[PDB]
Formats: C-alpha cells, structure tokens, sequence
C-alpha cells in the first residue's frame, strides 16, 4: 500500500477518472462542448487526433 | 529592363509559395511539437490560401 | 560593427549624456573609463577601447548657442568621454542655414572618428524635432550623412513635438523635419510627448521635472533596444539584423515603443508577453493594426514554458494582424544584465510597425492646413524666403505625408499587391 | 461563463456593497484581491482574473446624486475592486430625462467591460423600484441594455415597494418599472420589505436599522442562489440553466424566496425540505397555488437518505401544485461552502413560481385606480408632460398589467390549454 501511495498516489488519482471520464465535473464537459462545437458537428473523420488533444488541453 | 526583373519576381514569389506549402504539407502529416506550424502560421495568416483536399 | 552615434539640440545633448551615464552606470566601469576588478561582454559596439584602458563612448556632439553644454562640461562624466568634438536660432531655415555654412568642419569631425574606427555599422541620431536649435540643423546634416555613406544604417530617435498648446512656426519645422525623416531616414523610432507626460502623471504626480524623468525612460528604452548586442545574445547583435525583419516596405519603417513595467519607482511568461501586447503599455499614442511586433523580454524568465505561453498568446488572438503577406508577433529573450544592481527584474520591450501613427500624423497635418489656410502663422522671415522662395518644399513634403498615409491605409486594405 | 452585474441607485449600491464584501468574507482572498495561502472553487462567475493575482468583481457601478458613493469610496473594499465605473431627482420620470441625456456615455462604460471580458452569460441587476434616485433611471437603462444585446439573460432583484403607510408618486413610479419589469426583463426576484420587515422584527427587536439587516439578509440569498456556480456543482453551473426549468410560460417568470432558519443570530433531509416548504418560512409574504419549486440545500447533510426523504414529503402531499401539465417542486443539492467559518450549517433556500404575487400586485393597482381617481396626487410635473403628453403609458402599463393577473389567473384554472 504504502509505496504506491508516496510514488504516485491511488485515491486522488481515481478521483480525477471519475471527474473527467464519469463527467463527475459538468464544468469541464460544458467548455469540453462549448469550445468544440465545429469540430464535433462537422465529421472528425478528416481530421487528426492532436488537433482535439491540443484544443482540450487548454479546454481544461 | 523590367520584363528580365518583373519576370523572374514573378515566377520565383510563386515557386517559392509552392515549396513554402510543400513543407507545410509535409509537416502536417506529422503533428508541443505542433508549436512549428502554429507558430509559422501564428494568428491564422495563410493558413488559407491556396489549400487543397 | 562598431556604431557611431550622434547627438544635436540641447534635448539630444540631454538624452545621450542621460544615455552614456546609464551605460556607465550599468556596466562596471568608472567614469573615468577605469575598468573595475569585477568584470564578460561585448564593450565595442559604442566604446572606443581607448588608450588608458578607457572605454570611451564614440559620440558626435553638436551644439549651437551653448546652454547646457557647460553643465555637461563641468561634471565628471566628462572625463569619461571627451573626443574633443564641441563645435559651436530657433527656426527651421535659421538652423538650415547655420548648418549650411559650417557643413565641412563638422564633416572633419565626422571623418576625424570614421578614420578613427576601424569598422563602421551605423549612425544613431538623437535629434528632437522642432527643437528650435535642433530643428534645420540636424536635417541639413542627416541630409549630408545620407548623402555621404550609403552603405550604413540611419536610425533618428523622434519626438512627436506638441503639448496640445503656444509656437506657430512649429508645424512647419516639424513638416520639414518630417520629409527628411521620410525621405534620408531608414529607420525610425517615434516618441510622443504626450503620452510620455500621460504616463509620467499617471505613475507619479510630476508633470514639471518632465524633462528630466522622461531622459530616464528613454535612456531605459535605449539601453533595453541594445542590450543583445551589448551582452552576449545570439540574434540581432548587429543593428541592421534588427532592422531587417521590421520593415516589409522601404517607407514602412515607423517603430512603435511600449514597456511592461509602467510603475519602476512570481509572473511567468504569457502574462508580461500579454501585458507587452496591450495598447495601455504601449508608451506612445477604419482599422489599425500592427504590421509586425517584435519583442525582447529581460529578466528571470523560465526558458522552457516559452512555447506554451506562445500557443497561449496565440489562441488568445489578440490581434488580427495583417491581411496580405503574412507577418509575426516575433520574440526574443535575453537574459537580465549583469555588473549592476537590478530592481524590477521583469521587464519587456516591444518594436512594432504599426499603421495607428497616420493618425498622429495627421493631426499635424490638420495643425498645417489650419495654419496655413489662415496665415498669419507662417512668421515670414528672410531665412524662409532665402531658403525657398515659393515654399514649394512644404509642397513637397506635403505630397509625400499624403504618399505616406496613403500608404498606410491601402496596408491596412485587404489589397497592397497593388500600390499606393 | 463570465456574468457581468449592475448596480444603481443607493439601495443598489448599498446591496452591490453588501454582497461583494460577503463574497469577499466567503471566499478566501484580502480586502484587496490578494489570494489567501489556504486555498480549488470557480471563481471566474463575477472575478475578474486582474492583474496583480486580483480577483476584481466585475460591478457596473451607477450613481445620481452621490451620497453613499463617498462611505463605499473611503474604505478598504475600494482596493478589491475599483474599474473606474462612477459616473454621475426622485421621480421616475426625472431619472429617465436624466438617463436620456447621458446613455452614450454609460453605454461606453457597460462596452468597455464588454470588450474586457472574453465571454457573456448575464446580466443582473441591483434595482431598488421607486427608490427615487433608482427609478426611471433604471428603467431606461434596463430598456437600453434587453435591446443591444438579445443574446444574453436579465435577472433584476426588485424589492416590492409600500411600508403600508408617505410618498404619492410611488405607484406610478413603481407602475411604470413594473411594465419595463415585465416586458423588458426575464427573470424578476421580488422581495418584500414588508414581510422582510415583520421577519426582523421577529427574530430580533430591530425596527430602526433595518437596512442594514436587510442588507445582510439579501447578500445571503444572492450568495446561496450563486454557490452551486462558485462552487464546483453539476447542475445550473449556469445561469441560464437555473432559469430554464423555473419558466414554462415567457412572461410567467416571478420568483419567490424562503429560507429554513429564520434566526441566525441532527435535523434530516425531509424535515427542513418540509420546513422550507411552508409559507411562514417564506420571506415574501380562490385558490393560489405554485406552478413549480425548486430549492437548494447547503450545510451538514446524510446523503444516502433523501429519497425516503422525497417519499415521505410526496405522501405528506403538502401542495395541489398545478392543473395541466407537469411540473414538480424540484431539489437541488449541494456542499456548504469551505474557506470559511461556518455557523447554523443546514440552510435551504427556494426558488418558485407562485400566484400569488398577484395579490401584491393587485394591491398596488387598486392603490394606483384609488389615487388615479382622487387626481390630487399625480403631482403633475413638466418632466411628466414632455415625457408622455396623455399619460397614455399608464394606460398601457394598467392593461400590461391586467394581462398578467389574467395570466396568473387561467394559469390557476384548469384549463390554460385556451390562452388568456
């Protein structure tokens, strides 16, 4: 227990997965669709992925 | 006189426009390591000029 | 190389003595021109190695009807420098035809220090417009230093002369003044008066030593615009390296000041680039849009969160530069000078081409028109009437101010592959 | 996103005072925008980001005759904030002869913190009806601002205006805000100095500095209707999505307020949502019937119980809510909010859509047909006249008016399927 709670930690670490990817945070997920709205209504198909990464890390 | 000079600003401005969006292209398959084209293309100029597919 | 520079008018003898002092200050020297045991950096770009160990700043002094040429002789920062170059009205022509007469013997000063350099890369002019002395002087002589040596870079440091009124004849020597700025000046760094009063009454609550602080600023700005080539930098460590990315177009060449601090008397890097780019810091006052920005920030700075804070800065899009070929906000970063005591360590300064200066121009222009359409505000004298008989000159300049605007607002057009 | 709030009027400064100290006590910053090292929450809804680590309220401050102005200027919650924003009778038709003049002038000072802020979602505003100074200014203002910008929501906290017992130009003035209060506002949270008043002199035996009270009863109210967006929530993190569910009908848009405890100077879940739901803890004051509640909790709250808790007050079956079709009183449940201390920990506030106000405003009209008949007390004026020659705008606002207590009244029928 103790070693992987001081080298990297285990509780605060699920508690951001369930922020981000259980939308446990409705503000993160309002400007997640607010700041891509062309790029979600217009296909995603033609477009490559560092694009959404790079406009989500500063979403956040 | 200028139909040497005018000429060959022509033809050099638009041959260097095509290998400026050669590299451009080249880069974009490729993706912060996409600091290169956003900053050579700071602020959206010419981003759109001639652009293709 | 090595630069040459010039200072002319009581107001330019006072920005050059302020701006020797500060390099005295900031480097470790005496003023004597003794080297001090702490001493490291490039001392050659202004300083003559002279021959007691003295670095002896290379300054061109110019000076009629000495005032406060006395009050620079008297102090020790005359044993500093003294090249032995002080060679003795308050119009345009006046100061035209002073200079007409004494033009060789100052040329002998001038050829005296270009002999006495073994390179040559540029002549800085510290000359204020409608300075009364300085006025027709400093432009009968940045006239004859075109003329003579093509291959250097001129660089004027400018006043915007008007303190919203009081002279007359102002208008007219600051025009004249201007056609020459246009015409035989290949870079231009514009001051305002006013916003340098503005700002001065902003952050203290002095408005009459004004003179006094403002050679502070600008012995500052000075200092900051060289300070890459006086410490070791890497990129513009010439003068016409700078010069070149500015200027996309021979007669656009108007550079635009502002600074990050505004009160001198921890932050990271997107914050003083973003306050940098703000017009409220920009310390000189339809579109108008900057052709180009350059910036060099000085201070403790965190190298390797430069690139985030350039995508931060750009998705922040403050402004919608240019339309037809494209230009950059351009950065640079340089370290904070050693070898002097160092407060308010953060500081940035910004070089822009910016089209909003065809506003103040015009103003001037509307002052002119006004005048002259009443005319009783010429103050006909024998100087103006030998110098020119017509005063087509004024016709000349007046073309060329509306060449210069027209210039600026078809770049500011969508279309400049056309010209005009 | 970012909400920009309006104050005027001295009340509405007063409140303006009083709710950004409150935010200031609440959240852990200086009385002078410095962050405090125990710091997390959003605080982006009404904070600038400013430029010293300042957190400046972005508050439109609006002023005649300047009494209070000086005792908010004289304090140390000016070095929270201060934009700059001060600019300078008691009838509302003088308050809108002197709005009219002047609205460009304002309207630069509301387009400055338009352009200073990258984003809108609101405007709120602090209006006193019939407070003299506040009326008629604030109605013109309000106009102004629903017509330049279509694209954001009003909220406007009103204060229902008679101490039952004085000023005969009060329904007028009041008539006329509460027509520009139906047609040119949508959200309107009416308070009741009266009930507030009895309340005070309930709890405590204050009678005399019952502004000040109120004030900190109002701060509260408008700090509990904000937590769950200052506050990291889920739900109405905006404030459009509060206003959302609260509204079936565009012009049925009158919200109620209560509070669990009523002196602030273990409890379950369904019992403070039953005591918030009774009418007594409801600080403003034929059937009359709520269309749709909504409420919020804060304090030390079991959370795993509140759907027996939502059984039990179902089945208790407190209120015959409405006719056709289906709303609900509606919970909403959030933290009491840190970085703080905190006293008297379970506080539930209420938003509803009630009848009810009908009465009130049918009150106020009978006050107004009363004094329109006796026709002593218009207290004719040449502002009145040149405003509006045939006082054909009560006329407009009575059947305004009578319009929305028919609304309320088919609302309460059965049958509302028929408009009317």
């Amino acid at each position: 227990l103790d070693v992987l709670n001081k080298k990297y930690s285990l509780l605060d670490h699920m508690q951001a997965m369930r922020r981000y990817l259980l939308l446990g945070q409705g503000d993160f997920i309002r400007h997640l669709m607010d700041l891509l709205k062309p790029e979600l209504v217009r296909p995603a198909t033609t477009l490559y992925q560092h694009n959404l990464t790079g406009i989500l890390e500063t979403a956040v | 006189l200028v139909s040497g000079f005018e000429a060959t600003i022509n033809k050099f401005d638009k041959n260097f426009s095509a290998h400026l969006l050669d590299l451009l292209a080249r880069l974009s398959i490729y993706s912060g390591m996409a600091s290169v084209i956003s900053r050579l293309d700071f602020n959206g100029f010419y981003t759109e000029r001639l652009e293709r597919l | 190389r090595e630069i040459i520079t010039l200072q002319l008018g009581q107001c330019g003898n006072q920005i050059g003595f302020e701006f020797w002092k500060q390099l005295c200050a900031e480097h470790g020297i005496s003023p004597e021109g003794i080297v001090e045991e702490f001493a490291t950096d490039r001392k050659d770009v202004f300083f003559y190695q002279a021959d007691d160990e003295h670095y002896i700043p290379r300054a061109v002094l110019l000076d009629l009807e000495p005032r406060v040429i006395h009050s620079i002789l008297n102090s020790p920062y005359a044993k500093l420098y003294n090249p032995e170059n002080i060679y003795l009205g308050n119009n345009w022509a006046s100061g035209f035809s002073q200079g007409e007469k004494i033009h060789e013997d100052i040329f002998d000063i001038i050829d005296r220090e270009a002999d006495g350099s073994d390179s040559l890369e540029g002549f800085v002019l510290c000359h204020s417009i409608a300075g009364g002395t300085g006025s027709g002087l400093g432009s009968y002589l940045l006239e004859r230093l075109n003329d003579r040596y093509p291959k250097k870079l001129v660089q004027t440091y400018s006043v915007f002369p008007n303190q919203d009124e009081d002279v007359v004849v102002q208008p007219y020597n600051s025009l004249l003044t201007l056609k020459r700025l246009t015409q035989n000046a290949d870079c231009v760094v514009v001051l305002d008066n006013t916003a340098l009063n503005r700002i001065a009454t902003d952050r203290l609550h002095i408005q009459n030593p004004s003179f006094s602080q403002i050679n502070q600023l600008v012995s500052t700005i000075m200092s900051a615009s060289t300070t890459t080539l006086r410490y070791p930098g890497y990129m513009n460590n010439d003068l016409i390296g700078l010069i070149a990315s500015l200027i996309p177009t021979p007669r656009l060449h108007f550079l635009m000041t502002g600074y990050t601090p505004l009160t001198t008397d921890k932050t990271t890097v997107l914050d003083v680039m973003r306050r940098l780019l703000q017009p409220k810091n920009v310390m000189v006052s339809t579109n108008h849009c900057y052709i180009a920005i350059l910036n060099i920030i000085q201070g403790e700075v965190d190298p390797t969160q430069v690139h985030k804070s350039l995508q931060r800065i750009r998705e922040r899009k403050l402004a919608n530069f240019i339309p037809w070929g494209p230009a950059s906000i351009q950065v640079a970063l340089s370290r904070k000078s050693p070898y002097l005591p160092s407060a308010h360590r953060v500081s940035g300064l910004m070089m822009a081409n910016h089209t909003s200066i065809s506003s103040l121009f015009e103003r001037t222009c509307r002052q002119y028109d006004k005048l002259r359409k009443r005319e009783a505000f010429l103050e006909q004298f024998r100087k103006e009437d030998m110098f020119k008989d017509n005063f087509d000159e004024m016709d000349t300049s007046r073309e060329i101010v509306q060449q210069l605007i027209d210039e600026y607002h078809a770049a500011t057009r969508p279309d400049y592959i056309s010209w005009g």
